[PDB]
């Protein structure tokens, strides 16, 4: 996460880190716990080569990795079909846990939106992770989880943003429908927070608005972070999560 | 409960041949979780093929896992003597319990029949200090397993007396030992003189005796 | 170089309970699973249950009343405890590894315990009496015998396992006493005898005994 | 370059090494040379981000790298316009010297192909370049020039190959109509290719099927190198290009 | 710490980790709490060249690394005169603390030994620290304080075994008088660990036997790990510390 | 080499590159063609830890490393003695080549001086090598041989400069009988310079003077590059290398 | 890591062999080759070497008569052994010191696979396969395999199946100056006249692959 | 060569400690001695070198020693796979006085096998094409050392029979040999009976192997 600060204890119950095998079960991805059984994820952390599930765990929400691990296995890994790179898009991944989560007040899903929601300008969304902190700068130990306000841009503003300083013609897509941007150069996510979530406070209600996917580098002038649009994929999400 | 079944429980086969086993359920394995266990005597199993058909690194390229939800087959494309061995499928339908072992497969070498070098062994001057006495008898290195060792104490042959016990087959010439050991009483084997072992084997045209005088 | 390693009394008397505990030498497993198998002699593999990654346990249908698996970080432990044993519990203890932290599923075992021989009887442990089994122009065989002793396992070596070709030791037989006897064999040509020195390495471990007997013509 | 070996002082004259600004003028990618007063090269070396061309110098046809350099100065970068990623497609660009090389035997330009070329399996092609030997392996000291014959695989054998161990639907194409695959687990390009050409012989003439641009890994199982279609092309680079 | 495990909560409640200023106020030694003002380390992990004590704090004995961290100010850095580098010995240092420490139950000092103890071999002796668990191999997070049993090895035995395979002159001293062996290839102290204790139960109580000094490798065939000897330099110690 | 420029074909014909096996016969250190068949370089560059000598090659006077080699092999590693670490003294190894060298106009020796010789400050000195050429910071491509003109600095006052923002005693010596000084904040030897020549004009002719062997940093201030005094070690060089 | 002799396995005398040292995807520049031989039956002998700085060393005998070059360009190293006459009929071995030598035979890690190198005026030939035909109990049978130039030959059972019990001789020189060797196979005496037997010989040198069945006769 | 290996030839029992010596009169130039192990067919392996040093992945049971001119190879406890010709190679200088130790073969030791001799007549076709050739085969016998005879209309043959013998199994350590007397078809068209007879350790009365002549 850049910029922002360091999230209370109560905020993000949500929030999971995906972790991998080594000389200690390293963060790597986030994901947020959208069902007991279900993880939702960016495709790029696990895809899209096929990966030995021996090499992935989940850690549930705690406010610093590593100090009060209870790593859970994952039983599947569902991959979108349409999934090959971020830029492409379909950037969306579910991990199906071994064993159901017991929730609690620490520890709860978070409500995705309906197909109608828009996530417009001026929206208060917040972005959460344990990733770097700056372009190619890992967030130091205790490691804790961090929040950022990032305020939401149109598509074709961003796309257009996209562009400043770039060969890709003007007629060229590149921020896809798809896709949300969210972010500026003092506010936004970075490598380590993809598969976070990306929340927007709607009557009172927290909703999944996006899933960090990519970007082009982290808080850098004219590039705002890019996110899944999570009303794209409702329909595939609930094919597999009740 | 138990609801797994290997086919055939037990099968003989020459180095080279192809061995087929089969693992059957009538539940369907939840998540391709279906693995194979290959166990040599006094050894704790070996992972060989997981997750239906994926080979452990190490693993000889001989050892295939192939099929899908309730019938399942493990290949041995060339049956080598080390193969030789007890295999065991195992599989998941559920995440939380339902999980089994399958009753196992013994895979036993054939090869050529092998005569046995019969051996015997009298009672030790130390053992004869105690009240009892054991006579050794030893079959050494034959093929197949099956063989009849016959006690014969001043000619009589001998009931409810002797107890033997077979070697696993070997790794390497695929052959078996066994070892028929008569226990008397010092009482009793002090009262006789001729002390033989009568081996009847496949391998052996005409039954082998071996002897020993007492007192010598 | 990952090793598991069963550790554990190899004699329970009935009614009591068994504990053992699953250790694992130079190398952490806090990703992972370790489930119990046994294996009653001459019999089949067995599941008794399993703790997963998430530190949940998971107990096969029978066992589910008298059984126990527990974790130790601190120790780099995982624990079973089986109480009110009867002989239908004499079995081959195995604790192995689910590389994916499961709990509840058998399919992958990658890494396996060497196993442990645990023996329910109210019998009291004895040491064995070595006996030789004395050599009589080619070939010649020699041995040991190792006769009533309690409980299962002996271990039969030769020359402080120099001599290894040509070794049989036997599968011990249960004799009307209740105790174990075995032999081990060995062949050698003739020509050595007298001017070659065969001792068997006779070790019973439930007794802390170790005999090495001197085989003569 | 993956396999292979170093490539004969003779062969591949319109080969050029793309060099950036630091402690030293450093090989970064590959190009050839199509026209005295152009190079061809992969839009992804210079692109999607418009580059500064004070940081940017082209070396021709030598045998290592930094012993003999003649540093020539670029005047325009021309990325295709399509170009965003290499996966997306159009990972080609073109790259204007600032004064016109004087061709030799040494230093010459290769041809490009008619439209209508097709480059078939079986055709004898070789891939060269001064980038990395394997998977995160940079080309030692004295950096030579290496070549390795690469065999070419049909666009929809090669989709196939790269569906295998991915979750990406087989109805979901990965080798786009714009891409050509060549090489195995034994030859192929690397990081630091890029640009560089692929070139088949054709009746006994070169002519360049590709520009080195993507690929998983380095000559990695079921993953064989993506190349550029030159074909595909032909209208645009022509377009600044003399014929 | 190369072999053994994560020592408990309760034992070695003198042991300290040495901080440097940047993205986070970093491990890079141990040391001992030898009084409520002062800190016994190595000299080779401040000097020989002079340090910005603004660089620098004190972490008193806690668990893990940095996650209830409370920094303690330095005020001066006494290294021995005679230091220059380890191998050449005199590698001791003291740390004297801007305020006195708040003796407790997890929270004391370390007893120094007489002159005349020898600490030969058989001497029940331990290294704690959170360096290195192998050669270049860090500390994994969450960072546990590791300690290992060391076997103690007499000077000439130690010495002879640091010219087996190499090119010194026998009669050419490596191990010197002022230092002390402990270790073999499973159990051993490496990088990070140094100043940091190696302590001998005698007569039922702890005594700091050396301080963590240097060695070739981290529990490498013929290297045991070489300390100071704190009896050698107990006068210059008591100089300073009450 | 830390300041100074790119040495002329003609020049320092007895420097050597030492080097070691892996993607490529990677230099480390260097060394001085004193004898056909002796190379003389820094004890820390091969020891003190016993090395495979298939890992290593000797490769003579060439202008840049890698493009023109020709590498050759050593039969015998000889480390002084008396050494264990840089700082302690007695970094010196002479390499025996196992086939001799032909000596010619751009491969020849160096002259060793007399053991009366002081080499006191003012001595026009000259340090050359393939080493860094700045802190952490590697000669780059195409890796020319550079060379330096260090000013010659008395033991004494080294010594003293050493001690400048160094907790260690003024008593305590740092610049050690058996070392020699030389260098600025400008001009110095680094890392990779190792077992290079240290050479001076002294009555027309080029004598080395010392072998690179360690400093703190390069080029540091109060901290110039410390040499090991050949003449202290000439003694134990001729027990090995013939006089001529 | 491999080393590979290649050259012409025949050579008529008073010629000269050409052999080549190649080496696969390996460096080899700090590097020295010697080539080595071993006459048939005898022991190894130092033919010479080439140092990692392109250095000859020659053995006593030969130096007159052989030369040692390298091509870096083709990563090959050469031999070349004028006059040959059959005392020159050999396993020619190229192996690698790795401390780059070229006088050394204490050292060579890397071995080739070995070339046999033949030095007649005899001409190639296939071999004649003839029946052993067998004959209560164990039965024996084999296959004559006489008559080629020059060697080797190989000798399998029922396409492979058949390995055990199996005993393929040695090859013998003769009068005619031309090669020849047997093939023997117990199997049980119950299993002729059901178990049809088919040795399958093969002649790399003339492509030649003869599968001779093995069946009874009468007298 | 100036390289003495002792003995030129071993045999030993596996689990043996086997030691084999190479000496010289000149003294190796830098700890300048290897060794090499050449099983039958293949290129010689290096084990040890520069003495003592052990080539990686090698077993610990071969071990280097000694220095100037007296140097040993050691296998601690030999094995069945052990058994090749083990060659010392040093150095005295380095301009090439290098030298190969004359080699030790290295044999497993096992008890003594009595042969199976078997004659076999010129087939048909070998007959049709204008040669005889006639097979006496001995088969699976330890030692090696055997003499074989052939006899035709009982008259002693000399220098028309040709010897072939095969190397020593890791299965049953034993040999086997080919005695092969040739003839021309019209030399074998003239004589009745062809006798072969064997004499062997194993043989306490020599066995004799005949046939009658033709196709018969
Ligand atoms: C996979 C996940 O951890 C990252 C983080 C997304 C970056 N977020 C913002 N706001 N900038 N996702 C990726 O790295 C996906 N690929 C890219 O972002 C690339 N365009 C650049 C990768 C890089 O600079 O490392
Ligand atoms: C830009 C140029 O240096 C390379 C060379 C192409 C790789 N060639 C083959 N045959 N694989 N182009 C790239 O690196 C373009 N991007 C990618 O290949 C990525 N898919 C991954 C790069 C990686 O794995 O390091
Ligand atoms: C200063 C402190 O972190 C280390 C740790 C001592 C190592 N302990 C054992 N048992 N080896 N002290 C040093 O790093 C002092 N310098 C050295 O030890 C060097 N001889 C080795 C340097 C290295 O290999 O990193
Ligand atoms: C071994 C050789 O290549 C180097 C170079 C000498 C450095 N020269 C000058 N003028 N500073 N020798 C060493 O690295 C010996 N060790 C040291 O100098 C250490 N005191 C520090 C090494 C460092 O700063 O990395
Ligand atoms: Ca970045
Ligand atoms: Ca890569
Ligand atoms: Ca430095």
């Amino acid at each position: 996460i850049v910029g922002g600060q360091e999230a209370p204890r109560s905020k993000w119950p949500w929030q999971v880190s995906l972790r991998v095998h080594g000389p200690y079960w390293m963060h790597f991805c986030g994901g947020s716990l959208i069902h007991p059984q279900w993880v939702l994820t960016a495709a790029h952390c696990v895809g899209p080569d096929v990966k030995d599930l021996a090499a992935l765990r989940v850690q549930l929400r705690e406010q610093h990795l590593y100090y009060q691990d209870q790593l859970l296995p994952v039983s599947r890994i569902i991959v979108h079909p349409q999934f090959y790179t971020a830029q492409i898009g379909a950037d969306i991944a579910l991990l199906e846990l071994e064993e159901p989560v017991n929730v609690s007040s620490h520890v709860h899903t978070v409500t995705l939106p309906p197909a109608s929601e828009t996530f417009p300008p001026g929206m208060p969304c917040w972005v959460t992770g344990w990733g770097d902190v700056d372009n190619d700068e890992r967030l130091p130990p205790p490691f804790p989880l961090k929040q950022v306000k990032v305020p939401i841009m149109e598509n074709h503003i961003c796309d257009a943003k996209y562009h400043l300083g770039a060969y890709t013609g003007d007629d060229v897509r590149i921020v896809r429908d798809d896709m949300l941007c969210a972010g500026n150069t003092r506010r936004d996510s970075c490598q380590g927070d993809s598969g976070g979530p990306l929340v927007c406070k709607v009557n009172g209600t927290w909703l999944q608005a996006g899933v960090v996917s990519w970007g082009e580098g982290c808080a850098q002038p004219n590039r705002p972070g890019i996110y899944t649009r999570v009303t794209y994929y409702l329909d595939w999400i609930h094919h597999y999560v009740p | 409960d138990i609801q797994m079944t290997q086919s055939p429980s037990s099968l003989s086969a020459s180095v080279g041949d192809r061995v087929t086993i089969t693992c059957q359920s009538i539940k369907s394995v939840y998540n391709n979780r279906l693995g194979w266990y290959q166990q040599k005597p006094g050894k704790a199993p070996k992972l060989l093929i997981y997750e239906t058909s994926i080979l452990t690194s190490g693993v000889p390229s001989r050892f295939s896992g192939s099929g899908s939800g309730t019938d399942f087959t493990l290949t041995i494309s060339s049956l080598q003597p080390e193969d030789f061995a007890t295999y065991y499928c195992a599989g998941g339908f559920d995440r939380s319990g339902d999980t089994t072992f399958g009753q196992g497969t013994k895979v036993e070498i054939k090869r050529t029949v092998a005569a046995p070098s019969v051996f015997i062994f009298p009672p030790s001057d130390e053992q004869l200090k105690s009240g009892t006495a054991s006579v050794v008898c030893l079959l050494n290195n034959f093929y197949p397993r099956e063989a009849k060792v016959q006690w014969k104490v001043d000619n009589a042959l001998q009931s409810g007396n002797s107890q033997e016990s077979v070697t696993e087959q070997d790794s390497k010439d695929s052959t078996y030992s066994l070892s028929s050991t008569l226990t008397l009483s010092k009482a009793d084997y002090e009262k006789h003189k001729v002390y033989a072992c009568e081996v009847t084997h496949q391998g052996l045209s005409s039954p082998v005796t071996k002897s020993f005088n007492r007192g010598e | 170089e990952v090793q598991l390693v069963e550790s554990g009394p190899g004699l329970v008397k009935p009614s009591e309970t068994l504990s053992l505990t699953c250790t694992v030498s130079r190398f952490s497993l806090i990703g992972y699973a370790i489930t119990w198998i046994r294996q009653p002699p001459g019999k089949g593999l067995e599941w008794i249950g399993g703790i997963s990654s998430a530190a949940t346990t998971f107990y096969s249908s029978w066992a589910k009343s008298r059984v126990t698996i527990s974790v130790d970080t601190s120790k780099n432990q995982f624990s079973l405890k089986l109480s009110s044993v009867t002989a239908a519990d004499t079995a081959v203890y195995y604790c192995a590894r689910d590389p994916r932290g499961y709990g509840a599923a058998l399919d992958r075992l990658d890494l396996w315990g060497q196993g442990t021989l645990v023996t329910v009887s109210s019998a009291s442990t004895k040491g064995p009496s070595v006996f030789p089994l004395a050599p009589s122009g080619g070939t010649a065989a020699l041995g040991c015998l190792v006769k009533d002793y309690f409980p299962e396992p002996v271990t039969v070596s030769w020359n402080s396992g120099a001599l290894t070709s040509g070794v049989h030791t036997f599968p011990a037989v249960l004799q009307s006493s209740g105790l174990y006897s075995l032999s081990s064999v060995v062949t050698v040509p003739s020509s050595s005898l007298g001017t070659q020195t065969y001792i068997c390495n006779v070790n019973h471990k439930p007794s802390n005994t170790k005999v090495d007997k001197k085989v003569e013509p």
